[PDB]
């Protein structure tokens, strides 16, 4: 009310509103799921358009060979985060000739959002992410929200209407996390999880994105014919 | 009314958050006390330890700045560090440039004009602490100088800062009225901590046990706080008289 | 007052959702690509008849593979253009080779963020960013001043935007010609334009592979308005 | 005084026939008259079918290789995975050298 | 009025009103404890099972900074993150400089410090974090509890978050029945203990216990967690404990 | 942050005023009155002191009238403080201007560039704009002798008689009734007195709260002359007008 | 973090007013009365020293200062604005002069290197203007003795005599009436002392009163003997025991 | 430095400092523009509350940018100097780099491009000033005249009008000036000029100015008398 | 780069610059103008380090066109003269000198006199009745003391060129090319075709 002018301005009961507003910009955008396995990590993420004329918005963005996420909220936001992770990803490649750790590229991530916060004349990121990844320690899942709060899960999803998916998830994580060795049925589990969060709408052929990550498989991402096996 | 968020001028010539940062001196609601024997110069300040799971020793209002200095602050804990480090760099960065030790007065007006910055500039806050600066000067003898937020300072015969600082002020004027000097007449330093102490218990009408004070003391060549222990073989030299 | 990059309780940027309000008050601009080519049309809108035309310089050459035109306030595009162009030419020099539409349209959404307290607002103009590349062919951009880029098949921006969009709805498939579409252009601009339209106050423009991006002449624009009368009266 | 550039030796050659193109080089590599590798390769693949060699002082060599194989990367990162032309490649790497003109590379480099 | 609105702002009273209401963003959060024992400290936190979904034992909420101190928190975690990254700069110039680890005063000074500065300005936000921290140093044990407004001090136990009044008053029993002093074993043991009776008003989600420790004899002089067969052990305990 | 307590000097009103310049120009009207009298062969400037008090050393004061170089003179109605950083700047510039050219500096060349400055606070920085309002009087090879005013706004203009300061209006209105092309500097230093001595707010002109100047070709051929008048010179030139 | 306050602080009301200069000024009248009188051989300064406290020791805190060996200072309003006003002002006296031209400044341009830095701080941004009135007495070898007043604004005027700060207009009146231009300076010191007497109201002595001269050169303080140009400081303190004296035969 | 942002939007979409910065235009004293078959003519309005002026000395309404183009202007006047002196020195600075003086479509577009600059800076407020940018091209016998705003826009006219009391000078020159058939000769384009300022100014004494300019740097002001010559013709055509 | 002369005679002044460009053993151009029109009454000509003489000709060009058009006047010879030196004066003590010689010569309108200012890369400026510099100064200097008067025209100023021409001609080692002479006077700057 009169503590939300700036991200510098605490509230009476301890809150930081501009922080919370750019947490609603994530529950405006469209929903994303990510879910992994001891062998595989997946991302899923449901492309929203202008109109029939116009291009479905691209949700999932590459980071390094081993490493990417997908995005809900301000775009430009998460490429801006995206474009520092490839830099931590790849300045860890060039100087210690190493993988970058997705644990620490969540502890990255959850530093330079927090800087936002606490100073006067910026603002808070928009937009969450799901991170996955593949190391040296096996398949990762992280979900970064701009407050700074970066948590590794199992499974989870963001959005608008994520609440579905991630029940689905919450029900289904005995099932999913013991498909090892096996891609397309962890997609399939991916793509019946996000179909929880759909209302009217249905899964297109150019509405859909996948991308997955793991033991043997570089970080890719499948748009377009290459998903009509999984509608 | 935002000429009493920053620190420019109100209508009736007057900063009202400088006012105020005087009103943040006693939010810790501690009384302290400094007076001058002749070879010495003796501060002494209450101390409380509310909580039973802190460490007591490390529950302190007095800073040693320099071998020959010694500050008490009254105040809250954070602007009295935040005094302090700053007295201590400014201290030794003086020895360093000028070749001899920073006077007690000299520091002083040092961190008075430091705080006098505050009060003109608007992006700095003032801090809510009166520093008591004590010390035996090679110069000028035993000495207290005291800065507040305002940036005003000033030399002391003997002074007292806290909530119930004008009983122990006006205890200390009585004494000096009738003992027709400018500091106390003793050749030991432990008995002017023994006066201090029998002056604030009679000023403040409270009885003390050792982990209820907290000493200082400057002597040539070096400051000093004293333990529990020197306290309460203090207190038993003032009871058995 | 508030700060510039201040979020509303909804969870957009004030400035940004501020700055698309001006873009409405812009004259039309209306692009249509197809496998042939795209067109690039704009409503000029002159202020006073004593305004010379001409000089209305409302589309725009990137490079010989690229054009734009814009809506809202125009005179904050220059700068935006200013760094297509330069950005443009500057990949030909480190890659010997053209650069793609949407890399291009990418490096002008970088700018529109970079603004707070870098400028002191968003800009107050959106783009049509028309182009061709070897990779993804004919290719039509919305750039807006949120740094966000849509790719469209046809796409109209600026007062009568709305009504134009859902005409082109209906209108736009998938194997348009290149007359087709310049007359569509022609059609929905004189649709939604409150003064009657002619070569005066209308441009037309387009890009090809062969021929690359060229503004049209008052003179051919003329007979591609006079052709589309015909039509129209014809059924 | 101390001198920032050091001469490892070896010898590399490129080859082009029709529908193929051949680079290769030596695997010795050598401070004055002393051996410091047997199989030290210096030719490397690149992505996108470009391999590279850059000959003469080793740190720069493979500074140079280092920098192009990451040119290659952020080409892909920044341009919708376009594979980069071979013509392309050798203007960005002009660019690389020349951009330490006043303080060069001490190399051959062949693509 | 309007004091509150922004920071380094004295109201009529004397205070700091934004320092206050950064206060209230640590009451808010989960429980964090510490307990000085005889030659070292023990640190403990209440981690909130959110969903199913979080991976057991993969989101580590206790930092180390040097090789020698235990930092945990309550509040806002990424603030806490960032006076923690702030510690490790402090800790390696002085390091580096003065060639020994930095003593544990010495290094609660450099934190109080950097928390203060955040006071003292209207361009910058106070810290949303009570921080629990200390460890072994050339004079032994020292725990240290420092606040939003920049204040610290040592202490005997520590605990902060929305559980602190029952973790205080169980740490007060503590310090009371062992005069002499507590074991290092002992109060991870404790510890446990405290953590799960703490977890009474914040009992809605179950919760996941994560204890870290240095210790002289234990471990060295050096920061460790508590992993595997000694945790149970203390789960157990705590367990027993409270039925 | 910050923001809060920005008072925004540089911004425009609704109706397309600088509220600063407009409110600057509101302080400037309250100051003593300053004169500027053009002849063919000199120039006047007179100005009234700010009431005076009878202990105020007369003799060893400068108020209003400053010298900037040996051919130009400036008359200030504002803040003095604000004037002398002005006017130190303005003595720069001309020795500026005499070191790269070797040649005296022409009177606007000076009046645009100090003009220049009072713009840009008007425009940019966010600080205030100078309280103060020039009356420049001097001479050069060019145009001759010239009178110039600028004001807090920037804005610099040319004339043959001029007020500034306190009751402009009625000084204006007394100066374009009596003023003529033709005029003498002797006539001039009679119309800037008389001007003054019906324009005052005090009761009667003395010498003591004047300060005057003139700036002749009365030296030895071809030569400027500038003129600071003293007490002594400026009472008997006050008797001999016959206004005392 | 940094000083975002990079805008004025001080700006002109609808009126023509600039609020913080007159609300200095206001701080001005609050403050305790000083006074300067000048003589035909020298200048007087003199002020009460208002003690905060019984216990301090108004010795060390000095009211009237020293800026150059022919020039000192008086004030009235804030104590801590004075104080590093005085800083300033002896070390612009080097900078911008003596390290210059190899000699001290003359009384009228130190006076206007002090209005200057005032001025700044009634535009400059982030900040207020000082709240303090100062009263410079200095001689030097071409103008002779001069006696000068420099307010919050930065605006400074010549006086024969005058007084700022708490009873500053009845002690402007009792120096009209006194006031001849043929004064001596003993003279001079004994009108200041019945002007000063006016606005006190407790203790009237040499221990509650600060003042100081500007008068014939003093050898016995220069330190140092042999240079025959070097005559000594102007300027002199008068002590305690030496006001006492003049106010027997008052 | 100071930084804040002092042009932003508003809630509908205006940016209210260039709107109002507009307003300072409309304030300021009338200018006309209008451009013939062979030449361009610059009038301008004086008001005449301002006597005892010294006319040799004060400041002229038109600024020669270069000898072949000029510029007036409507608003501030303190401002308008800042443009003219950037837009001088980036003429000299064209005629160092590309051999060649400017043509005035560039030196407009550099001066509506600073004036746009002002619109989205920090620290800054908006240009409280319009111009007319008129000349020759070189080696070019077609006249040009332009105009710009403090938004930053710029355009290409036959006849235009800036300042106070605009709209009416400007439905004047909308009837009287034909497209098909310009003024054909100096005397023409002057005229019509000084009659569209007649039905603004006041008096056609010395509240008027006129400057033309034709090709190959010939720039020429007219004097009191023969401005006063074309005021005395107009007006005794008019009774009628 | 190499010869550049003046002569200030009592109605005009007179310069002659060699048209040679030479760098290494080929005469690169043998019909190059050293000099540029600084005002439509002052002519600066130049010599000395290659690009470096254009360069600086061409800035101080820049400055006083700037200057003629913002205050609607021309500049006197004197002031252009103290101008560039003070240029030079700057230049000599920076990271890297403009290593450029130039003669000013101009016509006073005011003064109704001829003018003629040698400046040398240092910045030592000097009026003169005739200057040159180089080693051009070492043969027309005594030839000119000899035959030079105050009184004389513009023809008898040409001719008394036209005799320092010959001799350079005669006694100088590098050829020159000649010299393309250009007159400044009362109504302004000509080129002199036919020398
Ligand atoms: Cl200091
Ligand atoms: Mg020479």
């Amino acid at each position: 009310n009169n503590y939300d002018g700036d991200t510098v301005t605490f509230s009476p009961t301890g809150r930081l509103f501009q922080v919370e507003y750019a947490l609603e910009a994530i529950k405006q955008g469209s929903v994303t799921v990510g879910l992994r396995s001891n062998t595989h990590a997946v991302l899923v993420a449901l492309k929203r358009n202008a109109d029939e004329l116009s291009s479905y918005q691209k949700k999932i963005i590459k980071c390094d060979e081993h490493m990417g996420l997908s995005l809900a909220g301000l775009a430009p936001d998460a490429r801006v985060l995206s474009n520092y992770l490839r830099q931590q990803c790849n300045y860890s490649s060039l100087v210690f000739n190493r993988k970058l750790a997705v644990e620490r590229a969540g502890h990255l991530l959850c530093d330079k959002a927090q800087k936002n916060t606490q100073s006067y004349g910026g603002r808070p990121y928009g937009v969450g992410l799901l991170i996955i990844g593949y190391d040296k320690s096996g398949a990762h899942l992280l979900e970064f929200q701009p407050s700074g709060n970066v948590t590794e899960l199992y499974g989870t999803a963001i959005g608008a209407r994520s609440q579905g998916a991630k029940t689905y998830l919450e029900r289904t994580l005995d099932t999913f996390i013991k498909i090892d060795g096996n891609p397309d049925e962890l997609i399939k589990a991916g793509v019946e999880a996000i179909s929880q969060s759909l209302r009217d709408e249905s899964l297109t052929v150019d509405n859909l994105s996948i991308a997955i990550v793991g033991k043997d498989t570089p970080f890719t991402i499948y748009d377009g014919e290459a998903v009509a096996k999984y509608i | 009314g935002y000429d009493r968020h920053i620190t420019i001028f109100s209508p009736e010539g007057r900063l009202y958050q400088v006012e105020y940062a005087f009103k943040a001196t006693n939010q810790t609601n501690i009384n302290s006390l400094a007076v001058r024997g002749k070879d010495c110069t003796v501060v002494i300040s209450q101390k409380k330890v509310p909580d039973k799971l802190l460490d007591p020793t490390t529950v302190s209002y007095i800073f040693c700045i320099s071998r020959t200095i010694g500050m008490v602050v009254n105040g809250p804990i954070p602007d009295a560090r935040n005094a302090a480090l700053r007295a201590k760099a400014e201290a030794a960065e003086f020895r360093y440039k000028y070749g001899y030790d920073m006077p007690c007065d000299v520091l002083a007006k040092r961190m008075a004009n430091l705080s006098q910055i505050y009060t003109q500039r608007a992006y700095m806050r003032p801090l809510g602490v009166i520093l008591t600066f004590v010390s035996v000067d090679e110069e000028l003898g035993p000495s207290i100088y005291k800065t507040d937020p305002a940036g005003y300072y000033v030399g002391y015969k003997a002074t007292a800062t806290g909530p119930k600082q004008q009983e122990i002020t006006t205890n200390l004027e009585n004494h000096f009225k009738k003992s027709k000097i400018d500091h106390i007449n003793e050749e030991s330093w432990e008995k002017v901590v023994e006066f201090a102490i029998t002056h604030m218990i009679d000023a403040l009408g409270t009885e003390f046990s050792k982990n209820d004070l907290e000493v200082g003391v400057a002597t040539k060549d070096k400051f000093f706080t004293l333990s529990a222990e020197n306290i309460e073989e203090r207190l038993v030299a003032i009871a058995e008289q | 007052d508030r700060g510039v990059s201040t979020f509303s309780p909804e969870g957009r940027l004030f400035q940004v959702e501020y700055s698309l309000e001006a873009i409405k008050l812009g004259s039309t601009a209306i692009g249509i690509a197809t496998k042939e080519g795209v067109v690039l049309g704009v409503e000029k809108r002159a202020t006073s008849p004593l305004l010379e035309s001409d000089s209305i310089e409302k589309i725009v050459e990137i490079d010989r593979h690229i054009g734009c035109a814009m809506s809202g306030l125009t005179a904050d595009a220059r700068s935006m253009i200013e760094h297509a162009r330069t950005a443009a030419v500057t990949h030909n020099l480190y890659y010997d080779e053209d650069i793609n539409v949407e890399s291009l349209t990418q490096s002008v959404c970088d700018l529109a963020l970079r603004f707070g307290e870098l400028m002191s607002r968003p800009f107050g103009v959106a783009l049509l960013i028309a182009g061709h590349d070897a990779d993804d062919g004919y290719q039509l951009f919305h750039a807006e001043p949120s740094g966000t880029f849509y790719r469209y098949n046809a796409k109209a921006i600026g007062s009568g935007s709305e009504g134009a969009q859902a005409e082109l709805l209906n209108e736009w498939h998938s194997s348009l010609t290149l007359k087709e579409a310049e007359l569509l252009v022609l059609k929905i601009l004189k649709q939604v334009m409150e003064e009657k339209l002619d070569e005066n106050n209308a441009q037309l423009s387009c890009i090809t592979k062969q021929d690359g991006f060229k503004i049209y002449d008052n003179e051919k624009t003329a007979e591609l308005i006079k052709e589309l009368k015909e039509k129209e009266a014809a059924e | 005084q101390f001198n920032p550039y050091g001469d490892n030796g070896g010898t590399i050659l490129g080859i082009a026939g029709e529908d193929f193109a051949v680079l290769a080089g030596d695997t010795r590599n050598i401070t004055d008259y002393s051996i410091n590798s047997r199989y030290e390769p210096k030719v490397f693949d690149c992505g996108d079918n470009i391999v590279m060699s850059a000959n003469g002082f080793a740190a720069d060599g493979d500074a140079l290789v280092k920098r192009f194989k990451n040119s290659v990367k952020w080409y892909h990162f920044d341009h919708n995975d376009k594979k980069l032309s071979i013509n392309s490649a050798a203007r960005n790497i002009q660019h690389l050298l020349y951009g330490k003109r006043f303080f060069p590379y001490y190399v051959h480099t062949i693509i | 009025t309007g004091y509150d609105l922004s920071n380094s702002v004295f109201s009529p009273d004397g205070r700091n009103f934004q320092v206050e209401y950064a206060v209230k963003a640590v009451e808010n959060g989960t429980t964090s404890i510490g307990i000085k024992c005889n030659d070292g400290v023990v640190f403990a936190v209440e981690k909130l099972i959110t969903s199913k979904l979080l991976v057991p034992q993969k989101n580590v909420k206790i930092q180390v900074v040097d090789r020698h101190i235990g930092c945990v928190y309550s509040g806002l975690i990424p603030d806490g993150r960032h006076l923690v990254n702030r510690g490790r700069e402090e800790a390696a110039s002085f390091k580096k400089l003065y060639k020994t680890p930095i003593p544990i005063p010495a290094f609660a000074d450099r934190l109080g410090q950097y928390v203060q500065a955040h006071t003292l300005y209207n361009s910058v936000r106070p810290f949303g974090v009570s921080t629990i921290f200390g460890g072994v140093d050339k004079n032994g044990a020292h725990l240290y509890m420092l606040e939003p407004s920049g204040s610290y001090w040592g202490y005997k136990g520590a605990a902060t978050g929305k559980g602190r009044q029952s973790a205080k008053a169980e740490l007060e029993k503590l310090v009371d029945h062992h005069p002499e002093g507590l074991s290092a074993r002992e109060a991870v043991k404790q510890a446990a203990k405290i953590i799960y009776l703490a977890h009474e008003d914040n009992k809605e989600k179950d919760f996941e216990l994560e204890i870290s420790w240095c210790s002289l004899s234990e471990t060295n002089g050096l920061h460790k967690f508590v992993k595997g067969d000694l945790l149970q052990e203390a789960i157990d305990f705590a367990q027993k404990e409270i039925n | 942050g910050s923001r809060r307590y920005d008072s925004r000097t540089t911004i425009f009103s609704p109706e397309g005023r600088l509220y600063q310049v407009e409110y600057a120009l509101e302080s400037i009207s309250h100051a003593g009155t300053a004169i500027g009298i053009m002849a063919s062969d000199g120039i006047v400037l007179a100005a009234e002191r700010k009431v005076t008090s009878t202990l105020l050393e007369q003799d060893t004061s400068t108020e209003k009238l400053y010298k900037l170089n040996d051919k130009i003179a400036v008359a200030v109605a504002g803040l003095t403080a604000d004037a002398e950083i002005l006017i130190n700047t303005a003595r720069i510039h001309a020795q500026n201007y005499l070191k790269t050219y070797n040649e005296d500096i022409p009177v606007e060349i000076l009046v645009r560039r100090l003009s220049d400055i009072k713009q840009g606070y008007t425009q940019h920085g966010g600080l205030r704009p100078f309280g103060v309002s020039f009356i420049y009087a001097g001479y050069d090879d060019r145009y001759g002798y010239q009178l110039y005013t600028s004001n807090p706004s920037g804005n610099y203009t040319g004339w043959k008689a001029i007020s500034v300061g306190a009751n402009t209006s009625a000084a204006q209105t007394l100066l374009q009734m009596d003023y003529k092309d033709d005029m003498k500097v002797d006539d001039a230093i009679e119309l800037a007195l008389k001007t003054l001595s019906k324009t005052t707010d005090s009761s009667a002109l003395t010498y003591d709260r004047l300060e005057f100047a003139t700036i002749r070709k009365g030296a030895n051929d071809g030569e400027v002359y500038q003129k600071i008048f003293k007490p002594q010179e400026i009472k008997d030139i006050l008797v001999k007008t016959g206004i005392t | 973090m940094t000083d975002r306050y990079s805008f004025s602080l001080t700006t002109f009301s609808p009126s023509g007013k600039l609020g913080q200069i007159d609300y200095a000024l206001t701080a001005v009248k609050q403050g305790v009365t000083s006074l300067g009188i000048k003589a035909t051989n020298g200048v007087v300064i003199a002020t009460e020293k208002k003690s905060s406290s019984p216990l301090a020791m108004s010795e060390t805190l000095s009211k009237v200062s020293l800026l150059t060996p022919d020039i000192g200072a008086v004030y009235s309003g804030m104590g801590p604005d004075y104080r590093v006003l005085v800083d300033k002002s002896r070390k612009v006296a080097h900078t911008s002069y003596k390290r210059i031209y190899g000699e001290y400044p003359p009384t009228k341009l130190l006076v206007s290197e002090v209005a200057k830095i005032m001025q700044e701080a009634t535009q400059s941004g982030g900040v207020r203007p000082f709240g303090v009135s100062l009263l410079i007495a200095g001689h030097d070898e071409f103008n002779g003795f001069s006696l000068y007043q420099v307010d919050p604004s930065g605006s400074y005027f010549p006086w024969k005599a005058t007084a700022i700060g708490k009873g500053s207009v009845a002690a402007k009146t009792f120096l009209e009436k006194r006031w001849n231009d043929e004064l001596e300076l003993e003279d001079a010191i004994h009108i200041a002392l019945l002007t000063l007497k006016e606005s006190v109201e407790g203790e009237f002595n040499g221990d509650t009163i600060e003042l100081a001269i500007i008068g014939d050169e003093n050898p016995d303080l220069l330190g140092y003997t042999g240079i025959p140009t070097d005559k000594g400081p102007r300027f002199r303190k008068l002590t305690s025991q030496e006001i006492n004296d003049r106010l027997e035969a008052l | 430095g100071y930084d804040r942002a002092l042009s932003i939007f508003s809630p509908d979409g205006h940016i209210f400092q260039v709107e109002y910065a507009l307003e300072a235009v409309k304030r300021g004293t009338c200018a006309v523009g209008v451009k013939g078959k062979n030449c361009v003519v610059l009038g301008c309005e004086r008001r005449s509350t301002l006597k005892l002026q010294d006319t040799r000395i004060t400041p002229s309404k038109v600024s020669k940018i270069d000898s072949h183009v000029v510029l007036s202007f409507s608003g501030l006047n303190a401002d308008s100097r800042i443009l003219i002196e950037k837009a001088r020195v980036e003429a000299q600075s064209h005629r160092l780099t590309l051999e060649d003086p400017v043509t005035v479509e560039y030196l407009t577009r550099y001066v509506a491009g600073v004036q746009q600059r002002y619109t989205q800076s920090g620290g800054v407020r908006p240009f409280g000033v319009s111009t007319l940018i008129a000349g020759f091209d070189p080696r070019d016998d077609e006249p040009k005249l332009y105009q710009t705003e403090p938004s930053g826009i710029y355009s290409s006219w036959s006849a235009q009008t800036i300042g106070r009391n605009s709209k009416t000078v400007r439905e004047f020159l909308e009837k009287n000036y034909d497209r098909k058939e310009p003024p054909a000769t100096v005397e023409e384009c002057v005229k019509l000029t000084v009659r569209s300022l007649l039905e603004v100014v006041q008096t056609g004494a010395k509240n008027i100015e006129i400057t033309v300019v034709k090709p190959d740097s010939d720039i020429v002001a007219l004097s009191s008398e023969e401005i006063n010559q074309y005021v005395t013709q107009i007006e005794q055509e008019k009774q009628e | 780069m190499d010869i550049i002369l003046g002569i200030r005679v009592q109605d005009s002044v007179i310069l002659a610059s060699s048209k040679a460009v030479t760098r290494g053993i080929s005469v690169l151009k043998d019909s190059d103008d050293k000099t540029r029109q600084l005002s439509p009454h002052t002519l600066m000509s130049f010599a000395g380090e290659a690009g470096d003489t254009v360069q600086f000709a061409e800035y101080i060009q820049a400055n006083i066109q700037l200057y003629s058009i913002r205050e609607d006047y021309e500049l006197s010879p004197q002031a252009v003269s103290s101008f560039v030196r003070q240029e030079l004066a700057k230049s000599i003590r920076s990271r890297r000198p403009y290593q450029v010689n130039v003669l000013i010569g101009g016509y006073d309108k005011k003064k109704n006199k001829p003018e003629l200012y040698q400046i040398d890369y240092l910045g030592t400026k000097v009026e003169l009745p005739y200057g040159a510099h180089g080693y051009s100064g070492f043969y027309t200097f005594s030839l000119l003391d000899h035959h030079y008067r105050p009184d004389m025209t513009t023809e008898e100023g040409l001719d008394l060129l036209k005799l320092c021409v010959q001799e350079l001609e005669k006694r100088m080692p590098m050829d020159f090319k000649g010299v393309i002479v250009k007159i400044v006077d009362k109504d302004g700057i000509r080129q002199v075709d036919d020398f």
